[PDB]
This record gives C-alpha cells, structure tokens and sequence, in this order.
C-alpha cells in the first residue's frame, strides 16, 4: 500500500472540489459561496441552506482573485466538509491543497499554521492549480487556459514549472456571461422571477404573460442572496443556451438557429435567437462588442498572441504542443473548435500547434483535481511529504525553506 | 516520421480469439498487471487487409 | 533568369540575413529524481486515462 | 480503443489449488522513508511477512551537484570581478535547488536586487566561475547569443515574408 489514506482538495473559481487520492472523480462538491444571516452566527452552506429560501441571508464568497478572504469562513467550510460529507479525522490522514499563482506567502503561512495546529493534520503539501491540471494531461511544458467563474486566465508551464510571467488576469468569466444575459433581458425586457417565490407555474405559452402562484410562507431574503440565486438561474439559462459562432459573426447567420424554447421558473417560456451568438463573439475579441467598446480585455486570439509572444523562443514550440481548458465557465459550446480556428488564423503556421483533447465536463473542469490525485498516487513523491513533526520544529516558517 | 519515442505501436492477433487486433502495445498497470492498449489510427476502421495488399 | 534572381535575393538575404541556423552547442549535465518522477507521472497518468 | 485487462477466473472451473495454498496476509503496517531525513512514519499494505525491509523505493536519491567557496576562491581562484559574493551564492543556490535549468534559474533569479543579467549572462558568469574552479582544482555565450538573436529575428520574420523565403527555398 504505497498510498496512504490521503485526501486531495480542489477549489476553483466557480465551485469547491475534493476527494480521496488516486480516485476517478472528486467525491463531492458544492457552491463556492455561503449564506450569512447575521445574529457562531447562522451559516448557510450547500444547497439545503443556501438555495432553499430563508430570512436575511447575506451570501459571501470567501474567495477573490484566487485569494483568501474570510479565514473564519474557510475554517467553517472545512468543518462543514468534514462532518457533512467525509465524517473522518484527517488528523489521522495526510492532506494537501493546490495554490494560486499569486497566493500571498503570509496567507499560505497562516493556513499552514491553522491546518497543522487546529486540524491536527499529519502532513501537508501545496502546489499551483495549473501545475496539477498539467499533470492531469501528463504534460511538462504547456499553456493552461482556464475560464473559471471569476477570470479567463492563461498561464504557461515548463518542466512542470509555471512561468511566473505568463499570468493573465482577464476579467471575462461566467460573471461576464451573467452580465451579457442581463443586458439581453434588458434589451428584450424580461424581469427575474426567481423560482423560490413561485408556488405554482401555471400554463403559459411563448410571449405569454408570466403566470404563477406564490407560496405565502416565504420570509423575505436579502438582495445579495436573492441576486446570487438568480445568478445561478442565469447560469443555468446560459448552459441551456451556450454556443458561439464558429466564424466571423453575422446577426442573421446566428438568427438562422431555431429559437430554442427555454422555460423560466414562472412557467413562461420564450424562444431565443441570434443574441446567444452575438454575445460570445466578444469573448474572442472584446473590441467588436457592440454597445460596450471593451478594449482592455484581450480577445481570445489576442490572448493567445500575448501569451505566446511574452515567452521565449526556444520553448514556444513546446508550449504550442499543448493547449488546455479549465473552469466553471468553460462549459461554453463552440469553445475549443472556434479556439483552434482563431489559432490557425492568428497563430502562424511557423510553429507546429497542438491542443489537448478533453471536453467532457468531468475532465474539462476537474482536470486539476485529477492531477492532484495523480501526484498523490505516485510512489516516489513520499520523500516530498511535509511531516507535522517538521512543522512543530520550525514553526510555519519551514515553508520558505522547503517551498521556493 | 513524427518522432514520438513512446507511441510506437504494432499489429498482431490474439491467442484464443485470434483476429487482427489493430495497432496495439502491451503496458504495465497498477498492481503489477500488464495491459494491452489497442490504438486508433488512420486505418482504425479497416483493420482487416492481410497479405500486405 | 530564375537562377540569377534567386541567387541575388537569397544571397543578399542569406549571406547573413536568412535562416542558416548552425546549431545550439552542447554541454553535459547530471540528473536527479525528476526524470523518474516525470516518467512515473506519465506512465500512471496514461494508465488512469 | 479500449484496453483488455488480465482475467484469471474465466469460468467456475478452479475448485482446487486453494485449500493447499494459504492467502499470505496483508497488514496496514507502519514504516519510515529514508528519503525523509526526519523519517516520517507512514503505512504500507505489506504482506505481513515483508516487515522491516528497507524502504525499497527511496533508492533514487540522485541530485544536482554545485561547488562552494569560503573566503579566497571568490578572491583567489574564482576571484570575482563583476558579481558580489552574495550574487555568486544566490546563483549557485538557485542552481542546486533547480538542478541546472538555467531558464528556470534566471526567471527565478532576482534581477533587480542582484545585478540585472540576462539568462545567458548568468550562464556565462557561471561558466567562468565553474571552469576557473575546475581548472584551478583540476560554455560559448557569444556564438549562442548571436544564434539566438538570429533565431528570434527569423521568428519575428513577418509571416508573409517567411512565406516568400520558403517559396524561394523550395523553388531551388
């Protein structure tokens, strides 16, 4: 048994993942956010507490640009994980976690201290998420693209080592897609009737007025919580509508799709047309965004060009040998096909190009967790453990000595 | 000509259910178990010619 | 004519301003676990897939 | 494009051969790894009898190798001229930890605090230092720099221009 009962944890821009080491899939997952009812206090985690309506929730995301925000929230979420799902004493079990490209050494030391002292963990380890994902593809030198719910970032790797320079913190993400859905609703004027406030969704046709019943037993919620559950609804709608034009966008070309009959919580159900393809084309170039002259963002092909150019010459062929996807917002249809088309166009044929063939939701999102479990499985890695005895000896300061 | 050191595959048939197996190579697995990995190449659908036409 | 024009162009360029990359020279280097780590990583990852 | 796995059963035809053959037991026994100097005690599903055997898998302790100087080499044999003792030390430490991946070293070498130096600048400086140490105790930066600037020029060669260059070359 060259594997000990270790547990790998994966937290992304969109949701939170974890599972045993060496397994096919993370055991569980749940929303990144937590609902707060100020009065220890009332914490709402997982769907039964968060999405199910209550009174006065102020949902809070303890994450920001891949940074630790509410340490108490992280501790509470770890405890929630443990009890509600794992029901085990990891103090008896080695654990490890990924890390951001930019996580502060101060917060890494803080979490290392907290883990070892409170959680009584027997061993720990850290490494960057993109490195885990690259492992997942069995790769040593490549370019990682992740459209997590927060950003749309690109980070190259070499010999299993990230290029610190290659970080691109593009804003566009599922947040941007939610903004696109909102501007769509505005231009065609549909409000947001959340499901929770609908007792019965009565029969209604396309264009029909929203017909529904409310359940009187509905204590009022906060704008934060209500807006975020509406955002979940919007993301569901996007998924129901996800697609991108495979070529230079045209309004009527996109309209040629049969308007998809999408239904809403009220029971209303209209049919949506070219807008779902007008929107995404901006993702490939923000300049062309009608109405919003986004220029600060780099178009998809523009991101490719920036990332490639900023590297050095010798390995750029190596990076071009690999191209990878990741993130909650990577659900988009026409994602990889149009990506590669834009490559073949803007990317010169001078250097051979090669992508990574993985599109299932499982791979497309949890490749990072897969890589983490992959590393945990390896028999040689055990010399790279981090014994709690060493931490007891040298404080949390051992991280700098042992982690560059 | 592509030059992949590890992706060297070859044709063969099996002992009991003898038939053209397609480009395949043996490989070790967990628990010290060998496993035959049958590839999927330009001639994947036409893996029966025989006699080197 | 093709020979003359090609020669003129490809010399005025390739004298010192076209392709003609002799090579990067070589030097020795020892080795450590990392070869073994990456070998094991690739092998087991393909196994898992 | 799947993979068959070994099958031992096949059919209910193996009544015997087991009663005479005991299943050697396995235990979730503790153990220590030599590669961990602190000797962290971990566990294996060993077959009971295979207890106490040295950690068989920790024999890969091969690492990079870098020299050292104390008080005179930096001034007598490896006598520096452009670097600080601190800069030489930092270079050699990054080498030891990074096991001679000069691109890695440079991209993770402080260019601001220490003298700003290209990757090849560090390469040539180390070449001087190590060669001096070797010969006293008993590698082509310029040509490679020329070749690399040539490489990047050709790479930047605008794609249409590259197209006509290749069209000529093939036309030959």
């Amino acid at each position: 048994g060259d594997e000990v009962g270790a547990l790998v944890f994966d937290i992304g821009s969109y949701t939170v993942r974890a599972g045993y080491a060496g397994e096919d899939c993370p055991k569980v997952d749940f929303p990144t956010a937590i609902g707060m009812v100020v009065e220890g206090p009332t914490y709402y985690i997982d769907t039964n507490a968060l999405r199910v309506p209550r009174e006065n929730m102020e949902a809070i995301s303890p994450l920001k640009n891949g940074m630790v925000e509410d340490w108490d929230s992280f501790q509470a979420i770890l405890d929630h994980t443990y009890k509600m799902h794992v029901k085990s004493e990891a103090s008896l079990h080695p654990v490890l976690m990924s890390e951001a490209p930019w996580n502060t050494r101060a917060k890494r030391e803080k979490l290392t201290e907290l883990m070892f002292e409170h959680y009584n963990i027997p061993a720990f380890f850290l490494c960057k998420t993109a490195v885990l994902t690259a492992f997942a593809n069995g790769r040593s030198t490549g370019l990682i693209l992740d459209s997590g719910a927060t950003h749309t970032t690109a980070i190259p790797v070499h010999d299993g080592y990230v290029l610190q320079q290659g970080i691109v913190k593009s804003p566009l993400a599922g947040d941007f897609i939610t903004m696109q859905c909102r501007e769509l609703f505005q231009e065609m004027n549909i409000e947001l009737v959340p499901p929770y406030m609908i007792a019965s969704k009565e029969a209604v046709r396309e264009g029909s007025p929203a017909n529904w019943k409310r359940k009187e037993k509905l204590p009022q919620v906060t704008r934060s919580w209500h807006n975020y559950m509406c955002n979940c609804v919007i993301q569901d709608f996007q998924a129901s509508v996800l697609q991108v034009s495979d070529s230079t966008y045209d309004e009527q070309v996109a309209a040629q799709m049969p308007t998809v009959h999408y239904e809403f919580p009220n029971g209303y159900n209209c049919d949506f047309g070219a807008e779902r393809l007008k929107i995404p084309e901006g993702l490939f170039d923000p300049s062309n965004v009608k109405g919003l002259s986004g220029n600060t963002m780099l178009g998809v092909s523009h991101v490719v060009t920036t990332s490639v150019g900023m590297c050095d010459i010798d390995i750029r062929p190596g990076l071009y040998g690999s191209v990878i996807v990741a993130g909650g917002n990577t659900l988009i249809q026409s994602f990889t096909d149009r990506l590669n088309r834009e490559l073949s166009q803007k990317t010169p044929p001078s250097m051979r190009l090669k992508l990574i063939a993985n599109n299932t939701t499982v791979e497309r999102r949890f490749s990072s967790w897969i890589g983490g479990s992959i590393l945990a499985s390896l028999g040689t890695f055990q010399q790279m453990w981090i014994s709690k005895q060493e931490y007891e000896e040298g404080g949390k300061q051992c991280v700098e000595r042992k982690c560059p | 000509g592509l030059g992949d050191v590890r992706y060297r595959y070859c044709l063969t048939t099996l002992t009991v259910p003898q038939r053209c197996i397609g480009f395949a190579r043996r490989r070790v697995g967990r628990g010290g178990r060998v496993l035959l990995d049958r590839a999927h190449s330009d001639y994947d659908s036409v893996f029966h010619h025989l006699d080197l036409e | 004519n093709q020979v003359h024009q090609r020669i003129a162009e490809l010399r005025k360029a390739g004298l010192w301003s076209q392709r003609r990359l002799p090579k990067l020279q070589e030097a020795p280097r020892p080795k450590s676990h990392w070869d073994y780590l990456l070998e094991e990583m690739q092998w087991m990852a393909t196994d898992f897939a | 494009p799947l993979l068959p796995s070994d099958t031992g059963q096949g059919y209910r035809t193996v009544k015997a051969k087991l009663g005479s053959k005991k299943v050697r037991p396995w235990k979730w026994m503790p153990f220590t790894n030599p590669a961990r100097k602190d000797g962290a005690m971990f566990f294996h599903w060993r077959r009971a009898a295979e207890e106490g055997k040295d950690y068989p898998f920790a024999r890969f302790n091969k690492t990079v190798q870098v020299p050292v100087y104390s008080e005179q080499e930096y001034q007598l044999y490896l006598h520096d001229d452009a670097w600080t003792k601190a800069e030489t030390d930092h270079l050699f430490d990054l080498s030891r930890r990074f096991d001679l991946r000069f691109v890695v070293i440079h991209d993770r070498y402080d260019h601001q605090q220490f003298k700003k130096r290209s990757v090849e600048d560090l390469k040539e400086r180390y070449y001087h230092i190590c060669a001096k140490l070797a010969n006293v105790r008993a590698f082509d930066a310029g040509h490679e720099r020329r070749r690399k600037e040539q490489l990047e020029r050709l790479y930047n060669r605008t794609p249409e221009q590259v197209a006509e260059e290749e069209y000529l070359l093939q036309e030959l």
